[PDB]
RNA sequence: CGAUGUUGGAUCAGGACACCCAAAUGGUGCAACCGCUAUUAAAGGUUCGUUUGUUCAACGAUUAAAGUCCUACGUGAUCUGAG
């Protein structure tokens, strides 16, 4: 009944799929890492 | 407490205000410093819907809640137990706080559905016939959001649209 | 006394670790069910049938109990006997029958 | 330990029989652990293509509890096929229609959706009250504990608990309630 | 004090013994274990040991089957120096990760150095003509774990 | 009754009353100024 | 495009509600009858004729009304071929 017009991801109108707390964690831990090694390459 | 009598005789009659011992706050508060009743001791995010002991501290004794100006809670405090009064008559903890009416405790209707958590009357929502997909999903609002905040001893927020 | 689980269920855990510390111990004997805990076998013996006039017949008539039913209502009552559906009681063509392993494979 | 073959057996595939009380329980926390016993993942020996599953009874369905406004919100939707035959009946109207269909509907829909989804729903069993067939009770194991921990309403508590609780504020002597 | 839903946490408060009582409790139970094994009361032992990249729960008189070739002769006696676990009827000892060479000794026989059925592994691509077969023969022993080993030198 | 969007008092004896689960501007001395939020 | 056969009509219609009728109401610059708007409701209905191939459209007589659309502008392995 609710559906998509064109593909589900690529046209104007895509699917509004949202942002979960594991993504938000996920790229947290990637960016403490790259803070890490960005610390490391300065000296 | 203040209760008014009224007596009649003769086509006369005569209404009277008899003050009668009331209970007083305990001796020792946790947190004495505090302005505010919940906020002194130290209950703050630690009540609920089923913590009727509290909830019936300050309720009239047909179930409404009580002015902030003579409670003394903060804003958010008189907020949240407002709610929560709400919530459990709504579940059915109180039973004894409801008006006595003998001419229609009379008819019983239909067996009371049990529930809890309820945040919107019963009698004002709608049947989702519809439901939606997965993208667009319409959520049953479980609770209330001024409890959001409350302690998680297992550290998962609270599911308040499920 | 310590125990992290419950020493009611068929095992007495105690947990200890050797004096090195590189070896976990754990005594565990088994646990009998207390009489206490127990309740008498039922017996059940009841002989109906017999008459005083005809030993034989009546023996004949315990003996001779027959019953028969068709497929429908006999496969309906298999299927409440053993709690499953009718499904599983009907039978099965030949290109499956024939198929069947002669000889499985057994272990042990 | 040292059993026979065929005793051994028996003993390790044996079915269970298990109760549940369902007042003033979620129905969807029922169904989640009923389910669970039937298709027997509570067992070590546990295995898709064996027919290792018990019999759960649940009990005073008809007393369950929906969280929220679930009862008003929540609908179930069925068509007979024909047109025009499509009905969306709500959650109260259903259990008053049927006590035994939410629990049922919650256990069917938690159930895997294989075919043996039919034959471990042959072996449940719900009632609207306390109110079991001599012949299942007598087959009965355990009572496996309520999944929700039911609060107690005001009148049910205890006068010492009531005292022992402290007053948090002294309401003023010249207020009328 | 107020007694409310979530003024306490909803676990049982643990507490957990002295720590000088716990080893002596710890001493007691290692002797009683160190004494059965000395007079051998334990009727069978089981045995988790790590070989050849995976664990095996074996027992005495036991088939175990290694998915690679090893360099001995049929009818040699191996000691299989990696066990995990040990286990009888009444007692259990745990390795961290591993147990004494003096503590436990598991010894296996070789049987049989043979090579496995052929398994098929091919390859298919969709309207692009690809297609890979492959056969698969591999190499594999037979071991029988004969006896397995405690002796009482736990400490 | 008319179904707006955003209801606002259009006197003074208009008061704003919430029922079946939505806002209304119920008015006594005029009738026409009754208003549901939609 | 190694064929998804077209308008209109006949037969049978399934569905949506953005309701034409029937039902319950709010406001009227609603006195009554006629009306004008808005809310809720889709189980059931929504005519017969002249001209035109016509969908439309004009006209005649009525009806409680002669609703707007989707369905491969529903339906040609059910029909017509007027265009
Ligand atoms: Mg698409
Ligand atoms: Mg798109
Ligand atoms: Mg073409
Ligand atoms: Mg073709
Ligand atoms: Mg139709
Ligand atoms: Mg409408
Ligand atoms: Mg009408
Ligand atoms: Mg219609
Ligand atoms: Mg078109
Ligand atoms: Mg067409
Ligand atoms: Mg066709
Ligand atoms: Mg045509
Ligand atoms: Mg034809
Ligand atoms: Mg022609
Ligand atoms: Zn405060
Ligand atoms: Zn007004």
């Amino acid at each position: 009944r609710n559906r998509i017009p064109g593909r589900q991801w690529i046209g104007k109108h895509r699917r509004p799929r949202p942002v979960s707390a594991q993504a938000k964690q996920n790229m947290i831990r990637r960016l403490e890492t790259e803070a890490e090694n960005q610390y490391w390459l300065s000296r | 407490f203040r209760e008014v009598v009224e007596i009649l005789d003769g086509k006369t009659t005569i209404i009277e205000g008899r003050i009668t011992e009331t209970p007083q706050e305990s001796p020792n508060p946790p947190n004495p410093t505090g302005q505010c009743p919940i906020c002194r001791w130290n209950l703050k995010h630690k009540y609920n819907y089923e913590d009727v002991l509290l909830l019936s501290q300050f309720i009239r004794p047909h179930g409404g809640m009580l002015p902030r100006r003579i409670t003394g809670l903060c804003q958010e405090e008189h907020l949240k137990i407002e709610e929560c009064v709400k919530m459990a008559h709504r579940a059915g903890l109180l039973p004894n706080h409801r008006p006595k009416l003998p001419e229609g405790f009379v008819p019983k209707s239909k067996p009371r559905l049990n529930r809890y958590l309820t945040r919107w009357s019963p009698r004002s929502v709608k049947p989702i016939y519809n439901k939606g997909h997965r993208w667009n999903k319409v959520r049953m609002p479980v609770g209330s959001p001024l409890l959001k905040d409350n302690v998680s001893y297992s550290g998962r927020p609270l599911l308040l649209y499920h | 006394t310590y125990s992290s689980l419950p020493d009611d269920y068929n095992c007495k855990v105690e947990l200890a670790l050797t004096s090195d510390g590189r070896t976990i111990v754990c005594y565990h004997p088994s646990v009998d069910i207390p009489y206490e805990h127990t309740k008498p076998i039922p017996r059940p013996d009841p002989v109906h049938n017999i008459e005083e006039t005809h030993d034989l017949v009546l023996k004949t008539r315990l003996e001779e109990k027959g019953e028969h039913l068709e497929q429908g209502p006999m496969i309906e009552q298999l299927s409440k006997m053993f709690f499953t559906t009718k499904h599983r009681w009907y039978p099965r063509g030949q290109y499956h029958r024939r198929r069947r392993k002669p000889n499985p494979p057994k272990d042990r | 330990s040292s059993f026979s073959k065929a005793p051994q057996q028996w003993a390790t595939f044996a079915r269970v029989w298990y109760l549940l009380d369902g007042k003033m329980q979620p129905p969807g926390k029922l169904a989640a652990m009923a389910s669970v016993k039937l298709q027997g993942l509570h067992k070590p020996v546990y295995h898709q293509l064996s027919d290792c599953g018990d019999h759960v009874v649940i009990m005073n369905t008809r007393h369950i509890a929906f969280s929220g406004n679930k009862w008003e919100q929540k609908v179930y939707s069925s068509h007979t096929g024909y047109p025009g035959g499509f009905r969306q009946v709500t959650a109260a109207q259903l259990h008053q229609k049927d006590p035994v269909a939410i629990v049922k509907l919650a256990i069917y829909g938690m159930l895997p959706k294989n075919l043996h989804r039919r034959t471990m729903m042959q072996r449940l069993h719900l009632f609207p009250d306390e109110d079991i067939p001599e012949d299942i009770l007598k087959n009965l194991v355990e009572e496996l504990p309520q999944p929700r921990k039911v609060p107690r309403r005001l009148d049910e508590y205890t006068q010492e608990e009531i005292e022992a609780f402290p007053r948090v504020w002294s309401p003023p002597e010249d207020y009328r309630l | 004090v107020p007694k409310t839903s979530l003024g306490s946490p909803p676990w049982p408060d643990i507490v957990l013994p002295d720590p000088v009582e716990e080893t002596r409790h710890h001493a007691e139970v290692v002797g009683q274990v160190n004494e059965l094994i000395a007079a051998g009361r334990y009727g069978r032992l089981f045995a988790v040991v790590h070989f050849a990249g995976h664990q095996w729960k074996v027992t005495a008189e036991d088939l175990i089957l290694i998915e690679n070739e090893l360099d001995v002769a049929c009818g040699e006696r191996i000691r299989l120096e990696k066990v995990l676990l040990v286990g009888a009827d009444n007692f259990t000892l745990l390795g961290k990760p591993l147990l004494g060479k003096e503590l436990v000794r598991v010894e296996a026989t070789v049987i049989e150095k043979t090579e496995s059925w052929p398994k098929i592994n091919m390859k298919f691509q969709k309207r692009k003509n690809y297609q890979r077969k492959r056969i698969t023969v591999n190499p594999q022993t037979v071991l029988r774990i004969n006896s397995i080993e405690i002796a009482p030198c736990l400490c | 009754f008319k179904t707006k969007g955003v209801l606002k008092k259009r006197c003074r004896d208009c008061y704003l009353v919430k029922r079946r689960g939505r806002w209304f501007i119920y008015c006594k001395t005029n009738p026409k100024h009754k208003q549901r939020q939609m």
